[PDB]
């Protein structure tokens, strides 16, 4: 539900309570840290951009009417030679139209709302599973006589012992190792969408922009606005 | 000299490109060095040395005691070049930025907002070397202070006709006419106007004999014909 | 290893480590002396369980052996005598006369180390106390240091939190950025003047040094015999071996179409013959004179370059790339690169050189 | 039902000309089109001595052993967590006369 | 404007010379010319009158 259920380790070394998930997999040396802006500076962050469409000078005292802004960036592509009322309030009311649409679609193919949302869905689970297989690769006895170092160490005498640790440190140390290289590939797939969300948000709703397609596919693009969403934002084209 | 200086903060500064050429020298090393401390491992076999294996044990049970070392050090070579790919995936996508960073910001100056470092009106950008890549030194316009005017929507001569800037990134204000980027005022001209059927409330409202107050350039055909 | 600072440089088996976070284990018990803890279900009947609470001890439980902290607990779970999570790990267990449940945790928990200016100056951890002045009570974590004063300039910014050279902790707050005035038709508006010009800096990567692995040498280690055991897996060499020099014959040829040199830019690029009246560019430009090494004329890298390139480059120079002619002589003792060709390594010069590099840099400018 | 995905017809764009038969596009209705774009993920560090070794302290003994991978592994996950941390702090501007 | 359909009277700052006529341009004369771009002053009329 909120981005608050992040859980904290304060409580988690207490020893009071029988450990949940989340301290569980603190005993194994995993730490999930906070994620780097939470949902309120991420919506702050969307509310300056819709604002800033609307901010026509150095102080408040420039806010303009959206239809204003609207009006500036339809001549930036085409001057418009019969400004009519009746012109202006059919592109409003299609807006509103096309808005709640949106809206009714939340409560289909590339580009829609039902696309953004199974995205979103694997943005949220993918975390969550990686971990759970990282700490269920403690069960698993690599080929020794146990999962447990120290079961090892009382059944059997050091020197073949050590023979037998050893094979769930590398067993151990190679699911780590696998962990990371897949961590490494997420990390690498976010870092190309971060530079085009930076390079969408300079290019589409901090100004017009003259790049055919570029702004949420075919058509002529008039603006855009960003809405927060579970680690990362929501261009609206 | 304070880029040189600091040579000597966070993104898009020197600190933070200092730091990431330091993990481009540091990575190629660490890479080939935790493939070759494979080679000591002996994995669940009798030694890492083949040879040892083979002389200590008869050909059969040595043949299985090999196969744990092949295995073993065959996936630890699949992992160095599986590491390998990741990196050399991420180097074709900085390159071609780096292409399209050199070929849009510093062999041309690039319309397109806040590519050419951050946000600010680029003006131009040069490049140094550096190990195994390219720092670019985007020059970036910022203004200190801003002016503060009245934006006029057009004219409306006569109530008879409307009269408008023709080019969109340029505004007529309180008259002078500049670009909306930088404050550069000129006195308007008739070729930055062009006619349009409709005017509307917001046009300041003229008349003949006035406007060329306005437009210095404009020909009054007829008052010049009634002379 | 005296010092925790010196404990973790152990750790890391370096000398001088990079500012960042650094794993750390809670100091447990110094003198050990833990007692032994036994609990298991009644026999015959006779109980012989007997258990030390709330201190590190050597612990065998139903089975589970290990050691760890026993701590009465508050629950009341009406099923079974011990419970573990869903992998399998003892979490507490049911003193089965009285029906009380114990929680079993580890001694020691995990710990990050804020290791900036050679020096450890914070400990974000689960522990309440440690040996430092204060405790500041984050969210997620304690965080322990000498300073409890707000951060305001991060000098090691991680997730959600930066940390001060100081010791002291904050947010990051959030940057106001540049302003842009979004146009209009009428009303107020602003222009923006006084311009004055400022450089971002952005370093991009171009490419990667090649390197070539023979595995038939790496794996077999020149055995006959390993050889034919190894044929017995087919083609894993030999999609090995191809992923490498592909990925390195693209990226070649990629960065050899890429750097595009330019006569009359050079001739322009030398600082007798460049001229920026009254933007000073003698940090940006390299020297060019004659040079006895062969007669050929060479082109000294700009003092930027060579900034970016001495203090940052761990041998100096990237002439330092080792030859393996002198590999195969074996009449001295092996060193690094020498010791890692003789198991199948060769790291092949990378693309293109400083000097070709710089020279591209001086072409554009 | 299983079906063929049909080919989407396109939104057709005027190729510019000189003369003869042109047509310009004219009354327009705005649609909006939405996209998703990741900005970060969680940070996790990962304390591979403890995690190996469940800390048994004599199997911390033959960690030891293996060098630099235990270490290439944290090393790698919070170079990866700081890079992502720096990059969407600068990126996140905010203007307060905008809000 | 080729992207948006905003008719609008010719003037003559949107017009530039060329070296040389092609046959797929409109044929016209000076009296039809003020007709087609109504911004355009005929010097030799307005001086002749
Ligand atoms: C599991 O729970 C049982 C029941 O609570 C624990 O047994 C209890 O042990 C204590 C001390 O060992 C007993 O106290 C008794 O006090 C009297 C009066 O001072 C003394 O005469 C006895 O010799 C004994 O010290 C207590 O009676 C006993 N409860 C019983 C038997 O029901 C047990 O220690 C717990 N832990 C295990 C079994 O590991
Ligand atoms: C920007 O637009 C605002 C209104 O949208 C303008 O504010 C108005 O400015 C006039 C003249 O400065 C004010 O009239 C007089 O103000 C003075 C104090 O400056 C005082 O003698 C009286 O109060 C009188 O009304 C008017 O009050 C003011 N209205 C407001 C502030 O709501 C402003 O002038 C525009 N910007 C520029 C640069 O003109
Ligand atoms: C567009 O281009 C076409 C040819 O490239 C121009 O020719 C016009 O084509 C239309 C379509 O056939 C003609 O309309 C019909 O013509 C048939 C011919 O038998 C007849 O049934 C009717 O006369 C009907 O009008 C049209 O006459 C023809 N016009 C000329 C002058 O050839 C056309 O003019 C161009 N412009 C437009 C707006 O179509
Ligand atoms: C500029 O002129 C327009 C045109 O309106 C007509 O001409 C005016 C001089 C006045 O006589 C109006 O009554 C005429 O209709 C003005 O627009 C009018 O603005 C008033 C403001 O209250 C409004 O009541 C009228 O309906 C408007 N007329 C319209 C829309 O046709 C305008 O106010 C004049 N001034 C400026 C600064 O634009
Ligand atoms: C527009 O003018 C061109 C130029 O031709 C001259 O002007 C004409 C009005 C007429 O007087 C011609 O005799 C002049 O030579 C016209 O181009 C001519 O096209 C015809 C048709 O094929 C051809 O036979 C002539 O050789 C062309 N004359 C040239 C090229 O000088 C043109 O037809 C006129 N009309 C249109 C609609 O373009
Ligand atoms: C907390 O520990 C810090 C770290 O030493 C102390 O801060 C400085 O400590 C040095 C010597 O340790 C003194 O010479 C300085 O006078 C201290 N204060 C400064 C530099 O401002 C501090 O005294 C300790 N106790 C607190 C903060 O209550
Ligand atoms: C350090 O930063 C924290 C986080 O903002 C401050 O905590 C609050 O700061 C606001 C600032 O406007 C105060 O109004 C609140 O009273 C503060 N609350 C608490 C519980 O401290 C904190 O004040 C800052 N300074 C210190 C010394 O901690
Ligand atoms: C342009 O930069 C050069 C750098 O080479 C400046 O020359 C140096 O200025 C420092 C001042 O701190 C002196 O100490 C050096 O002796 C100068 N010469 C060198 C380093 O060779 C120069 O002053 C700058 N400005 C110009 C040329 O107008
Ligand atoms: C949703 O879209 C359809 C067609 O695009 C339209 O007819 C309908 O009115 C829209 N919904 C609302 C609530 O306006
Ligand atoms: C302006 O010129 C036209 C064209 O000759 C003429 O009809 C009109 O009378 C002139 N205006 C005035 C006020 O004389
Ligand atoms: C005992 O357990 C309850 C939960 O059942 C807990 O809320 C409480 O803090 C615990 N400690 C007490 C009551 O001292
Ligand atoms: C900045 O611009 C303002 C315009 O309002 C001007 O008055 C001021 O002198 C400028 N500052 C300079 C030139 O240093
Ligand atoms: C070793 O030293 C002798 C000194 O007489 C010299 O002749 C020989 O060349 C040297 N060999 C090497 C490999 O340095
Ligand atoms: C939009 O314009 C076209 C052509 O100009 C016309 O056929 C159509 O009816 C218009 N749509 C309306 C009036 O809703
Ligand atoms: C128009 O006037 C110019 C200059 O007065 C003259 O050279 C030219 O011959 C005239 N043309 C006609 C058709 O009268």
């Amino acid at each position: 539900g909120l981005g608050t259920v992040d859980e904290d380790y304060k409580r988690c070394s207490n020893g009071r309570s029988v450990a949940d998930l989340v301290c569980a997999q603190y005993y194994s040396g995993v730490m999930v840290l906070p994620g780097v802006v939470d949902a309120e500076k991420l919506h702050m962050y969307s509310a300056s951009l819709i604002g800033g469409m609307v901010l026509g000078g150095f102080t408040a005292a420039a806010a303009l009417p959206f239809s204003y802004a609207v009006q500036a960036r339809l001549n930036y592509l085409a001057l418009q030679t019969d400004v009519l009322q009746r012109n202006q309030q059919l592109l409003a009311e299609s807006f509103n139209s096309a808005i709640g649409n949106i809206t009714s679609a939340f409560e289909r193919g590339l580009n829609t709302v039902a696309h953004a949302l199974t995205k979103v869905q694997e943005v949220v689970n993918s975390q969550g599973a990686a971990l759970t297989q990282l700490t269920v690769q403690l069960q698993h006895n690599f080929q020794a006589i146990s999962s447990s170092i120290d079961d090892i160490y009382s059944r059997l005498d050091p020197p073949s012992a050590d023979v037998q640790v050893d094979r769930l440190i590398t067993g151990r140390l190679s699911a780590l190792n696998a962990f990371v290289a897949q961590t490494l590939t997420k990390y690498t797939e976010v870092q190309a969408s971060r530079k085009l969300a930076q390079q969408k948000v300079n290019e589409c709703v901090k100004s017009q922009s003259q790049r055919y397609g570029f702004c949420g596919g075919d058509g002529e693009h008039i603006f855009s606005l960003v809405q927060a969403a579970p680690q990362g934002l929501l261009f609206l084209h | 000299g304070n880029i040189t200086s600091a040579f000597e903060r966070g993104l898009n500064t020197v600190a933070h490109a200092l730091t990431k050429v330091q993990e481009v020298v540091n990575s190629q090393g660490a890479a080939l060095t935790q493939l070759t401390v494979q080679l000591q491992h002996n994995f669940q076999a009798i030694s890492s040395s083949i040879d040892d294996i083979y002389s200590r044990l008869d050909p059969p049970s040595a043949d299985v005691q090999v196969d744990r070392l092949i295995t073993g050090r065959l996936s630890a070579l699949n992992a160095f070049v599986a590491q390998t790919l990741t990196k050399y995936t991420e180097v074709q996508a900085s390159r071609k930025l780096a292409q399209q960073k050199v070929n849009e910001c510093v062999k041309s100056q690039s319309q397109r907002y806040g590519f050419c470092g951050g946000d600010g009106e680029h003006i131009f950008s040069l490049v140094q070397a550096a190990p195994q890549g390219l720092l670019f030194l985007h020059t970036v316009l910022v203004p200190s202070d801003f002016v503060d005017v009245i934006a006029i929507a057009g004219l409306c001569v006569n109530d008879e006709i409307a009269l408008t800037l023709r080019e969109p990134g340029l505004v007529l204000f309180t008259y002078f006419v500049s670009s909306r980027r930088m404050f550069e005022p000129r006195k308007p001209t008739v070729s930055d106007f062009v006619q349009i059927e409709s005017c509307v409330v917001t046009y300041v409202n003229l008349t003949r004999d006035q406007l060329p107050d306005v437009i210095p350039d404009y020909i009054d055909v007829n008052k010049t014909r009634d002379e | 290893c005296d010092d925790p600072v010196s404990q973790l440089k152990c750790s890391q088996v370096a000398f001088d480590l990079d500012d960042g976070f650094y794993p750390f284990s809670s100091r447990n018990l110094l003198s050990h002396e833990q007692p032994i803890s036994f609990v298991t279900l009644p026999s015959f009947v006779t109980d012989v369980s007997f258990m030390t609470l709330d201190v590190c001890t050597k612990y065998t439980i139903y089975g589970f052996k290990g050691e760890g902290i026993i701590t009465l607990t508050n629950s009341s779970f009406l099923a079974g005598v011990y419970y573990t999570s869903d992998s399998g790990q003892l979490l507490a267990f049911k003193n089965v006369t009285s029906g009380a449940v114990y929680s079993v945790t580890p001694c020691s928990f995990s710990e990050q180390a804020a290791y900036v200016d050679d020096d450890i100056v914070g400990v974000i951890s689960s522990l309440s106390s440690s040996t430092f002045n204060s405790t500041r009570e984050l969210p997620g974590f304690f965080y322990h240091s000498n300073d409890g004063s707000n951060c305001t300039e991060p000098v090691l910014v991680y997730s959600n939190i930066g940390v001060c050279k100081s010791g002291s902790i904050g947010y990051v707050p959030s940057q106001s950025g540049q302003v842009k005035i979004a146009p209009t038709v009428t009303g107020n508006i602003s222009i923006p003047t006084n311009f004055s010009m400022s450089i971002r800096t952005e370093y991009l990567q171009l490419y990667n040094t090649p390197v070539s692995v023979d595995c038939a040498t790496y794996v077999c280690n020149g055995n006959s015999r390993c050889k034919q055991l190894l044929t017995q897996y087919t083609a894993a060499c030999k999609t090995i071996e191809s992923a490498l020099q592909l990925s390195a014959r693209l990226e070649s040829v990629e960065v050899n179409s890429m750097l595009t040199i330019s006569e009359e830019a050079l001739q322009l690029a030398t600082i007798s013959s460049f001229n920026g009246d009254g933007y000073n560019f003698t940090n940006v430009l390299g020297v060019s004179v004659y040079d006895p090494a062969r007669g050929r004329v060479v082109q000294k890298r700009s003092f930027i370059e060579d900034l970016l390139f001495n203090k940052v480059v761990t041998n100096g120079l990237g002439t330092v790339d080792e030859d393996y002619k002198r590999c195969s002589n074996g009449r001295s003792v092996a060193d690094l690169v020498c010791a890692q060709y003789y198991s199948g390594v060769m790291v092949l010069p990378g693309v293109v050189d400083a000097e070709k590099l710089h020279m591209y840099s001086a072409s554009l400018i």
